[PDB]
């Protein structure tokens, strides 16, 4: 019922993701602030385990949905500020056309005042020379329209969208994503008429972080419904 | 350690213990580790006394952290007016950038605050600046509702009146393909009929390969499908998308445009990214009714 209420401010983010993709392991940490009313996330990754066996902006979609601006006149369609406290499940397969996937599988909840996204990350079937493990993929990111639905069970959601990332030689490697999330809770969530999601992103470095990292500005914004 | 509880003191509004960190020796422009200032602090958190003692001892007006954002990006998102025009009285970029590309009049215009929208245009903001994703301030606007602003924004343009209810060429599009048409599909029957009659393309693909009568039908708006079917749609469309209407129709449960789209020829043989018929999804979905429907029509 209140979730929104946690979020009229600025909140301290940490994210933590345990990753396996064929075999190379690795982890990353995320630390900084979200702003929901302005659908605002400033953002700094690192990976702690040395350098990243996959391109960073393949992990992008797996490094916080809650911190989406939801305008006044849709309050009623967010589901991921109406699951907290207790928090959501959040899982997903991401198929990378002709190369491997992701499976994911992340709890996003409150840790005392800071939004917590704890994820899990498996990786199977890619080409060691392919633009994932090849390191082919630009370091840069697109804007992306997010769709979103009420799940047929009456207990979630389900959200579909296609990632684009553009590859060093000029082409696109696209990542299709199917996602659901179901809450952690027993209290009521709103269950949302679909609608979209609209993203923009940009990927920086910091030129005093020795390690392999991300630096992520992100705006998103819901849409769809109207008056 | 002077830094750090200078950075704590902007950061809670202790104005009195700014003034004595300063005569301590503090350095005004102290940053953290993400590049964050005391002048960031206080301009975000709405703390104009400390603003304007910062200035005063020299803070760097237009210091940038991390994510290119300086103290009036912040002050201008967060709605800060007073705070907004001290900065720029000491000299802030009006037209500093984000690293997404955003000015103080993009922020200020997403985030809903006409007043500082009308200060920054007054200080020279740059009504046409684009952001990396090709959007204006007035783009910003519209597609996060904020139609007033949308409204100043248009006519300091010089295209007169009227933005508040978009600004019409009806074939733009932005960089992920959407067209006025697409986004009046959902649920703004009246502007999908307007954009018809004023040219609309009514099968514009985006990006993805969704028509207007995808997201139509995604959305359950029955008389847009109609219209957009009057006007030409292709009730079968996909390409890129990897599914039609009707794919879309059978998931969610909306019998009526089932019946609509099967009456201007849908393919109820269409197999999705899956290989799903729409008669499958039906059935997948829990949709009886429509099952039924398109088992007849087999
Ligand atoms: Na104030």
């Amino acid at each position: 019922s209140k979730g929104e209420e946690l979020f009229t401010g600025v909140v301290p983010i940490l994210v933590e993701l345990d990753g396996d993709v064929n075999g190379h392991k690795f982890s990353v940490s995320g630390e900084g602030e979200g702003d929901a009313t302005y659908g605002k996330l400033t953002l700094k990754f690192i990976c702690t385990t040395g350098k990243l066996p996959v391109p960073w902006p393949t992990l992008v979609t797996t490094l916080v949905q809650c911190f989406s601006r939801y305008p006044d006149h849709m309050k009623q369609h967010d589901f991921f500020k109406s699951a907290m406290p207790e928090g959501y499940v959040q899982e997903r397969t991401i198929f990378f056309k002709d190369d491997g996937n992701y499976k994911t599988r992340a709890e996003v909840k409150f840790e005392g005042d800071t939004l917590v996204n704890r994820i899990e990350l498996k990786g199977i079937d890619f080409k060691e020379d392919g633009n994932i493990l090849g390191h082919k993929l630009e370091y840069n990111y697109n804007s992306h329209n997010v769709y979103i639905m009420a799940d047929k069970q009456k207990n979630g959601i389900k959200v579909n969208f296609k990632i684009r990332h553009n590859i060093e030689d000029g082409s696109v490697q696209l990542a299709d994503h199917y996602q659901q999330n179901t809450p952690i809770g027993d209290g009521p969530v709103l269950l949302p008429d679909n609608h979209y999601l609209s993203t923009q992103s940009a990927l920086s470095k910091d030129p005093n972080e020795k390690r392999d990292h991300m630096v992520l500005l992100e705006f998103v914004t819901a849409a769809g419904i109207t008056l | 350690d002077l830094g750090k509880k200078l950075l704590e003191a902007a950061r809670a509004g202790q104005d009195d213990e700014v003034r004595i960190l300063m005569a301590n020796g503090a350095d005004v422009n102290a940053a953290d580790d993400v590049g964050v200032t005391p002048l960031h602090l206080a301009a975000q958190r709405g703390h104009l006394e400390i603003v304007e003692v910062l200035l005063k001892y020299g803070a760097d007006v237009n210091a940038a952290d991390l994510w290119g954002q300086t103290p009036l990006h912040l002050a201008a998102t967060a709605g800060h007016l007073e705070i907004v025009e001290v900065l720029l009285k000491n000299g802030a970029d009006v037209n500093a950038r984000d690293n997404i590309g955003h000015t103080p009049l993009h922020l200020a215009a997403w985030a809903g605050h006409l007043e500082i929208v009308e200060v920054l245009l007054k200080y020279g903001a740059d009504v046409n600046a684009q952001d990396k994703f090709g959007k204006t301030p007035f783009d910003l606007a519209i597609d996060n509702g904020n139609e007033d602003i949308a409204e100043v924004l248009q006519k300091a343009a010089g295209g007169g009146s009227g933005g508040g209810s978009g600004g019409g060429d009806v074939n733009a599009y932005d960089e992920v393909g959407w067209t006025p048409l697409h986004k009046a599909a959902w649920g703004h029957l009246e502007k999908v009929e307007d954009l018809l009659k004023n040219g609309a393309d009514v099968n514009a693909a985006d990006i993805d390969g969704y028509t207007p009568l995808h997201l139509a039908a995604f959305s359950g708006h029955l008389e847009i499908v109609e219209v957009l079917l009057k006007y030409g749609a292709d009730v079968n469309a996909d390409d890129q998308a990897g599914f039609t209407p009707l794919h879309l129709a059978a998931i969610f449960g909306h019998l009526e445009i089932v019946e609509v789209l099967l009456k201007n020829g849908a393919d109820v043989n269409a197999q999705d990214k899956f290989g799903k018929t729409p008669f499958d999804l039906a059935i997948d979905n829990g949709n009886e009714d429509i099952a039924e429907i398109l088992q007849k029509a087999a």
